[PDB]
């Protein structure tokens, strides 16, 4: 009926770590780590629920320790990069002038490392973009969203641009009316 | 950056059958993808499920505190988290916006794709249905399956192969838990 | 109400 997973993780050498809550598939919340500070997927949730941020730094820490252990247990035995799939789509119905917001869908990759550019006719656009933390799957893989609010015309093309170290070649997703 | 990576992950899983009635809780180690060690509830102690989390099995169980938190987990964590946000989660219901519109297999050919684009809606759970005069197309139906955007809305595209003719009403269907009688949207060539 | 954290375990050595 329901599910409810608390996912961490830690990343060395990067020593990046993430701490967020998901129901059935959806992100309820993540701690922003540099501020020490909930964040939640919608900002209405805030306003009916709470959470300490100081227990996830806490976790956080255990993880990094527990990542230590656990890299000499397997003789330092490395990750595996696995490459994502992307996929590039509005959500709703494009009409020309009716304004609209490109989704870049990034899927089943590890590790929790990735460079994604949003290009405008060939140019990097960073005005109105935004993009969630890193989402757990259940092979415990990753996916990501990138998202990118645009007003269509038949005078632009757009690209989501994104780089993991399990790509030879940066992955270009493109997307035109 | 050649570097070699090494991540580890823990995933703590409630998992609830009618409400709060039934409570299934999961404590789980990873290194890179692979599970080593679990706790569940439905056994009470932690198992190593690769030799790597042998130690942990061994060193977790002997601290008999600590499974005794795990043990009461389902009250404590499961349902306590499950009542704190339900009314935004279990409750949340988000009406599927229609739109039909046609559209090519190849373009220079004529439209021969109906598409039911149905969107923005919450939970996910969702049944879409093509009628031609008011009778059900089984075939030639085609579906990008379920998307989540990622943002608490699901979107599909259900798609009809088929040649319209003059006088034909097309009919998508869209059954969903928000709504109480199926929606129909009408499309005519 | 406020969302409870499962504490993580410290891993043997
Ligand atoms: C690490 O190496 C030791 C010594 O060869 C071996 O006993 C152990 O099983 C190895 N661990 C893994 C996970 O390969
Ligand atoms: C992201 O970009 C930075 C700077 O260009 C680079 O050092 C890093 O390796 C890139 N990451 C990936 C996953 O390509």
């Amino acid at each position: 009926e329901h599910v409810i997973i608390q996912a961490e993780f830690y990343l060395n050498p990067d020593q990046s770590g993430e701490f967020m809550f998901d129901f059935d598939g959806d992100e309820i919340f993540h701690v922003d780590m540099a501020k020490k500070e909930t964040v939640w997927r919608l900002e209405e949730f805030g306003r009916f629920a709470s959470f300490e941020a100081q227990g996830a730094l806490a976790n956080i820490a255990v993880d990094k320790a527990n990542l230590e252990i656990m890299t000499k247990r397997s003789n330092y035995t490395p990750i595996t990069n696995v490459p994502p799939e992307v996929t590039v789509l509005t959500n709703s119905p494009v009409e020309l002038r009716e304004p609209n917001v490109l989704i870049c869908f990034i899927d089943k990759f590890t590790p929790p490392v990735v460079n994604v550019t949003w290009l405008r006719n060939g140019k990097p656009v960073t005005t109105g973009v935004s993009e969630t933390v890193f989402l757990p799957r259940e092979d415990h893989l990753f996916r990501k969203f990138h998202y990118l609010p645009f007003l269509p015309s038949t005078e632009d093309v757009y690209d989501c641009r994104v780089e993991h170290w399990g790509l030879d070649e940066p992955l270009l997703k493109h997307w035109e009316f | 950056d050649t570097r070699p990576r090494f991540l580890e992950q823990v995933k703590h899983e409630c998992h609830f059958f009618n409400g709060t009635e039934r409570v299934r809780f999961l404590d789980r180690y990873f290194y890179h993808q692979e599970e080593y060690v679990r706790f569940d509830s439905d056994v009470g102690e932690y198992r190593a499920v690769t030799e790597l989390g042998r130690p942990d099995a061994e060193y977790w169980n002997s601290q008999k505190d600590l499974l005794e938190q795990k043990r009461a987990a389902v009250d404590t964590y499961c349902r306590h988290n499950y009542g704190v946000g339900e009314s935004f989660t279990v409750q949340r219901r988000v009406y599927p916006e229609v739109t039909v519109y046609p559209a090519k297999t190849q373009p220079l050919q004529h439209h021969n794709l109906l598409v039911c684009s149905v969107n923005g809606f919450y939970p996910g759970s969702i049944e879409v249905r093509w009628f031609r005069n008011g009778q059900e197309e089984k075939t030639g139906v085609v579906s990008t399956g379920l998307i989540q955007n990622g943002d608490w809305t699901f979107q599909t595209l259900v798609m009809l192969e088929t040649v319209p003719r003059s006088g034909e009403v097309y009919t998508c269907q869209v059954e969903h838990p928000s709504l109480t009688s199926p929606l129909t949207v009408e499309w005519r060539a | 109400g406020g969302y409870r954290a499962r504490p993580a375990k410290a891993a043997a050595t």
